[PDB]
């Protein structure tokens, strides 16, 4: 009699035979792949012992969040630019979180093998507690930060710019809609391998040098998870290794994969890291050549060759529009500020030493721009003087590429200017790359997705504002602005007088 | 009728003073000249349950503090 | 009255889905509403910004005249246009097997949505034909994806190229 | 070293000192409250519809979605992310559900994790306490080893059920319980095969290998419809709303309440085996915990919509009628495992009251809702047909 | 304020610069193991033992203490503030005792937490499934109100038995054991309450007032030897050891698990109870949970002390000797309990095989332990007896 109990693999170890077979026994989504029905998972678990592992995780980090980090005011000893910053980090890496629930559950549906389908399993639970962990971390900044507006609204506020369009490329359709190899192929394979993994850590390393432990207390929490969801998509890969048709289209769907995820990653990460922060860690270009070339182009991928997997062949194309990709966009977001739902900073003596020390030749372009759009007064709301006037005024069209929704104004960039403009059943096309290009003239009916210059049209700006509920508390003032300052802020009416009201930009080849 | 329904600590409080019983060995085993009230009554109203429920709340909070972010 | 959520010619096509009282008259204006405004191949792009919505607003008069019409075995096996759900869905599959390139697939599987999208076809033959259909398609589109160079694969998809630029 | 050479803008001198100065002397905004445009289901709002409600980013062409515009990239075909074709269903807001039990990730995990550690603590004290002496070896070899067993399969069955549903699910609050109902079912499972495991462990000649229960799952003659109607609502089922409801509202009411609580839930105690009830404690507090989900959205919500009550309870009537003939066959197969226990165990008046129990509840608690008049008598009489 | 009027160290600058000015460059020792003097029960020092031993400032006249001196403050008279004349075992150590489950305070309340809201949740589901329908009446109202609830005024006294040892024990180990025993006996008392409680709640009728099983326990002859066992236990005894080790090692290993495990345990399942048996596994779980503590002090440490063996072995065998007669008297009371069930529950043959099994565990757990020459057929002839 003495004690006896039974623990996870245990059981674990007859899981596999609890799938039985039947006539329509198999996925209910269109793939040009074979799962094998006998693949494995790495870990062994069950429903009870994946809570128990998590629930301990959840004990420390809102034991620290609520006791610890509240007493210590941490929620407002936090620079104001990386306040803002974690507006947009965390609520648009929010839906990543959200959308891999039901990717997961798509694969899920994908798997045959009942070990495989616990894989996927396990990640619709942990995209799950990613989504409420990130929720929590607008929610803490709301409650207990120096400006909740944004962070208490991201889910409707975020609605109004630009820059959401593309995150849901990425980390909403992306990872639901083809396939369900491809989707695996841009969440996990690419996405979670090649860039949330390593991008989570660094964004606690961001915040904890501006002050923010609120994040890498969750951030870190969310990391632990990570490793399983890494194993998730390598055995997708092995599960359809064996099956001929993986040798026609796996690498396809692959460099496809690869090109989604950066297209949008390259300059958004870059811009977030060096543009939203005071205090710096590490200038993106060495970063970006690390993740990309090094860890997952290199190592991780290399490990895959033995399954028929190949570097992506857009990768050498990917790195030569990189170097000045994020610095081209923030000229984008800031002269565009009105539509965001977080407030900009312009770069500081520092922080332009900063840049030209680290990208020789920034500022004889970004950097006079900046003081010029200053000294008329782009932070004084009795100026008349919005950035998007600038553009205008020197004939420089702002364009939404019609299939990564990521703007480009190849009149001005210092790095990838090249455009293709479409016309087809009386509808006109602006494209930023030859990959994306493709991807549309091979799959128009995939990439229908208005942008906002086609939504806006006509309309003046503070109306769109103001019906998105882009307000302040006060009703007023508005949630965006072109500085972090407590005084000064931007109305309503500030923008209203400026009858600024938006064009297609596209129509100029009619 | 079948509606979801439990009990909680002060509804088993309010018997508790009835658990004691009488019997001529029934008295403190330690001297002393005072004489405590055989039905003074308490101010919490708790069991062995609840109280190890509130407490492990506290520990949470405590550990997960000490552990986590004061250590990082 | 313009407006992203709410604006008058949203208010408009509401006053006109009002109108039905016919699953007919609906399932048809429906049918035409999905010609007309929705996928690459719509007939105009004048509804671009209002038709998702709108077509929702439709869909839900079809619906409902189908539940009130339909009976039991009918609203689970037939289309509110009377055709029978198996047999459209065995059809449209054996043609997209028949298709001899990604160009005839490509347009049977648009086809078959634009046509019989709920509340049209019944959602269980409708989603069972997407996962057959959509296989389908992908393979002959992903096979040798890179052979074509971009110039020779505008005039396949028959595009009109405005312009070109490309300092590389 | 004893510092370490990270500096951190919260406790560093200097980097502290120049966040410090740039802050505003108040905060920007007197509004602190994450959500608080959310309509409130009770009287405040709570941290589970904060943190979840509208997590889900759809356009307003999907009922009640802030977002605007098409999705950014679809399916090849043109088939959206999400869309309103993928249910039958109809409402004027997806996002008007509500967990009654407010459950998001965290309170989830806890309440498992807190029954896995009780569970693992249950097990050695009656290991230790040497209970299994007082189980009758027939009740244990045969009806616990491959006919409870056999029921994980259905279990395991009605979890994958769920699988399309975490994928097409339309809101954020129907995804998440929608994930916990699944999430639930495939414990379950696992519970009654870590029984078997147990029993393996502290029973010298027992085999935990589910070779025999498995086999009588898909081979076997009381499961047989039970088996036919499992692969039925989870590979035939393309609609996520008839999946859940079905499964629910109708299968697992009946034919999985019988089962659980009117078979094993009442005979096992009678066979000396406290540890089968033990499990089953689980999967009914569970069963009880989902159905307050299930009712809250197809009754609160889609049943009663301001605008397709008709239409939604048209189409579940439709659904209940649908799948209530392959419960009632279901039970009728199931109904020859009685002729199975050994002489005197329970009597034609015993179960006769069960099934009138199961169904009246399920009347009550399901039927009665949308209006899908029932007969107890009929159904009753037609399971009963199924004994010896 | 925003900030804040009070500045701290960790995070204000000027302060923090201070603080780190003075901060020498490494630790000034590099041994960072509080508690590293102590002996290790297993391979690794434990937190639990970290935390735990040496707490007590026993000087080295009371076997094992490292302080010095007397006692700074002690009893009118004279009598220390601990001391070796509160029991009449004898060691080499009072601190080599070791809780096998290592349990501290925090590990104590967080399982007993996770038992509460997992009891919560049964209760919860328990009634909102009606599992209630089907438990026999008589069985409800006369034998769990009356009978298993007059139970819980043993437990109360067996846990009362435990006050004077909360005060008198001579280490931390020790006490800390023996402060989790006793509440866990209280618990126990307090969850056979909490049973009432919730019938009274489902069941119309059912009066939770303990009025009943009070005069039962008083007054009635069914337990009246155990009531007086318990009297005995609790207020006749001085010695801390003798209370804690004719409790858990005489009265409760025989008496208790007859009653808990053999008696209610065994019959209450075979009148469609289902809720006693939920409560019972926490007290049988706490049983074998506390078993382990009492083996481990009294066996381990005491009844093999290197130096003391032979004469504690002695006192124990005489205090099981003192002990068992009046626990055999509690028994044999306890058998007229049998009389009142509804003929056909169980027969002689049972009670006897019931009997022999704990007789059985007790000689095999507890008295070959001490060389305590049981006789199991006398033991078990002399109970029957109490059968009318
Ligand atoms: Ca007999
Ligand atoms: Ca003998
Ligand atoms: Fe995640
Ligand atoms: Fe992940």
């Amino acid at each position: 009699r003495a004690p006896t109990s039974v623990n996870a693999q245990e059981v674990h170890r007859w899981l596999q035979s609890f799938n039985w077979d039947f006539k329509n026994n198999r996925t209910k989504y269109a793939t040009k792949y074979k799962m094998a029905n006998e693949t494995k998972e790495q870990f062994k678990l069950i429903a009870k012992e994946y809570a128990r592992m998590e629930a301990v995780k959840d004990e420390r980090q809102f034991g620290s969040l609520q006791d610890a980090l509240t007493r210590l005011n941490a929620g407002v000893r936090v620079h104001p630019k990386w306040n803002e910053t974690m507006k947009v980090v965390s609520n648009f890496l929010e839906v990543g979180e959200y959308n891999a629930i039901a990717a997961t559950g798509m694969l899920w549906d994908s798997a045959q093998a009942a070990e495989q389908k616990n894989g996927y399993l396990a990640q619709v639970l942990d995209e799950i507690r990613h989504t409420h962990q990130c929720a929590y971390v607008n929610y803490y900044f709301a409650k207990n930060g120096q400006d909740p507006a944004g962070h208490n609204d991201a889910r409707r506020t975020r609605t109004i710019g630009p820059l959401w369009k593309g995150m849901k490329r990425v980390f909403s359709d992306g990872f639901i809609s083809g396939d369900a190899v491809e989707c695996s192929l841009n969440l996990q394979l690419v996405g979670e391998a090649c860039f949330t993994n390593p991008l989570i850590v660094a964004v606690t390393e961001w915040a904890a040098a501006n002050g923010d432990e609120i994040t890498p207390t969750v951030f870190l929490s969310i990391e632990t998870d990570e490793l399983r969801h890494m194993a998730n998509g390598y055995q997708t890969v092995v599960s359809i290794a064996n099956d001929p048709a993986s040798a026609k289209y796996l690498n396809t769907d692959l460099n496809n994969a690869f090109w989604t995820q950066q297209k949008y990653f390259t300059p958004v990460l870059g811009m977030l890291f060096e543009y939203g922060s005071k205090f710096k860690v590490e200038p993106w270009v060495k970063t970006w050549d690390r993740w990309v070339y090094e860890d997952w182009g290199g190592i991780w991928i290399g490990r895959l060759g033995k399954y028929g997997v190949e570097s992506p062949r857009s990768l050498k194309d990917a790195k030569q529009d990189a170097y000045w990709a994020h610095h081209d966009l923030y000229l984008l977001a800031y002269a565009l500020w009105p539509t965001g739902f977080f407030r900009l900073a312009l770069p500081d003596q520092e922080e332009m030493e900063w840049f030209e020390a680290n990208y020789p030749g920034w500022y004889d372009h970004y950097g006079k721009i900046y003081e010029e759009w200053r000294a008329r007064g782009c932070e004084d709301p009795s100026s008349g003087f919005i950035p998007l006037m600038w553009f205008i005024e020197n004939n420089h069209p702002i364009y939404i590429d019609r299939v990564s929704q990521v703007p480009f104004c190849p009149s001005l960039a210092k790095g990838a200017s090249t455009l293709r403009v479409h016309e087809y059943n009386g509808e006109m096309h602006t494209f930023s790359d030859q990959w994306g290009e493709r991807m549309w003239l091979a799959e128009p009916e995939r990439y229908e997705c208005q942008n906002i210059f086609e939504q806006y049209e006509g309309r003046e700006l503070s109306e769109v504002i103001a019906e998105l509920h882009g307000l302040r508390s006060d009703g007023k003032t508005l949630i965006a602005q072109p500085h972090v300052r407590g005084d000064k802020l931007w109305t309503l009416d500030d923008i209203k007088r400026l009858n600024c009201v938006f064009k297609n930009p596209v129509k100029a080849f009619n | 009728n079948r509606a979801p329904t439990s009990v909680n600590a002060q509804e088993v409080h309010r018997w508790l003073q009835s658990f004691n019983w009488d019997f001529k060995n029934n008295r403190t085993k330690y001297a002393t000249k005072y004489k405590m009230a055989n039905e003074t009554k308490e101010q919490f109203k708790l069991i062995a349950k609840e109280y190890a429920r509130m407490e492990a709340v506290k520990d949470e909070r405590q550990f997960g503090s000490l552990q986590d972010a004061l250590t990082r | 009255k313009l407006g992203i959520h709410s604006n008058d010619t949203r208010d408009a096509w509401v006053n006109k889905i009002a109108q039905l009282n016919t699953l007919e008259k609906a399932a048809e204006m429906l049918k035409q509403f999905r010609m007309d405004h929705t996928t690459p191949f719509r007939n105009s792009y004048e509804l671009d910004n209002d038709y998702l919505w709108i077509e929702a607003k439709l869909e839900e008069k079809v619906a409902v005249l189908k539940a009130r019409a339909f009976n039991e075995v009918d609203f689970r096996h037939k289309t509110a246009f009377g055709e029978d759900a198996k047999s459209v869905l065995d059809g449209t599959v054996a043609k997209m097997n028949a298709a001899k390139d990604k160009w005839e697939a490509e347009k049977i599987h648009i086809g078959f949505r634009q046509a019989y999208k709920p509340p049209i076809m019944p959602v269980n033959y409708f989603l069972d034909g997407e996962r057959q259909l959509g296989t389908r398609l992908m393979e002959l589109r992903n096979l040798n994806y890179y052979d074509t160079p971009l110039e020779e694969l505008r005039k396949q998809r028959g595009v009109r190229v405005v312009h070109l630029q490309s300092p590389h | 070293s004893m510092l370490g050479e990270r500096r951190r803008g919260l406790t560093d001198p200097e980097m502290a000192a120049v966040i410090l100065k740039a802050l505003p002397e108040a905060p920007l905004d007197g509004n602190n409250k994450m959500g608080y445009f959310v309509t409130p289901r009770w009287k405040r709002l709570t941290e589970y519809e904060a943190l979840t409600v509208y997590a889900q980013p759809n356009a307003d062409w999907i009922a009640g979605g802030l977002d605007w515009g098409d999705w950014t990239q679809k399916f090849h075909g043109g088939r959206p992310s999400w869309g309103n074709e993928t249910t039958e269903l109809r409402t004027v807001d997806w996002f008007k559900h509500r967990d009654p039990l407010r459950r998001w990730h965290a309170p989830y995990v806890k309440d498992k994790a807190e029954e896995w550690r009780y569970t693992d603590r249950f097990l050695q004290g009656y290991s230790a306490d040497g209970q299994i002496r007082a189980m009758n070896p027939t009740w244990r070899d045969e009806f616990i080893n491959r006919y409870w067993g056999a029921f994980l399969f259905n279990e395991y069955g009605l979890f994958n059920a769920h699988s399309q549903g975490a994928r097409e699910a339309l809101s954020d609050v129907t995804r998440v319980s929608l994930a916990f109902w699944g999430f639930d079912k495939i414990d379950i499972a696992q519970m009654i095969q870590l029984e078997r495991g147990f029993l393996a462990k502290i029973v010298p000649g027992f085999d935990e290998s589910t070779a025999v229960p498995k086999a009588e799952w898909t081979n076997g003659e009381v499961y047989k419809s039970a088996r036919l109607a499992v692969e039925g609502l989870w590979q035939e089922v393309f609609d996520w709303n008839e999946s859940a409801f079905s499964v629910h509202a109708v299968y697992d009411a009946l034919f999985g309440q019988f089962v659980r609580r009117e078979f094993f839930q009442r005979l096992a105690p009678r066979f000396g085996d406290n540890l089968t009830p033990f499990f089953i404690n689980q999967a009914q507090t569970y069963f009880q915990i989902a159905k307050q989900g299930v009712q809250d959205l197809y009754y609160n919500c889609l049943g009663d919509d301001p605008e397709f009550s008709d239409y939604n309870r048209t189409v579940m009537r439709n659904w209940t009628g649908k799948w209530l003939e392959p419960t009632i066959a279901a039970l009728r197969d199931f109904m020859g495992l009685f002729a199975k226990l050994p002489a005197g165990t329970t009597d034609k008046e015993e179960i006769t009251a069960s099934l009138y129990r199961v169904v009246d509840d399920w009347i009550e608690d399901y039927a009665s809702r949308i209006d899908f008049k029932a007969d107890r008598d009929q159904i009753v009489k037609a399971v009963l047909a199924g004994l010896k």
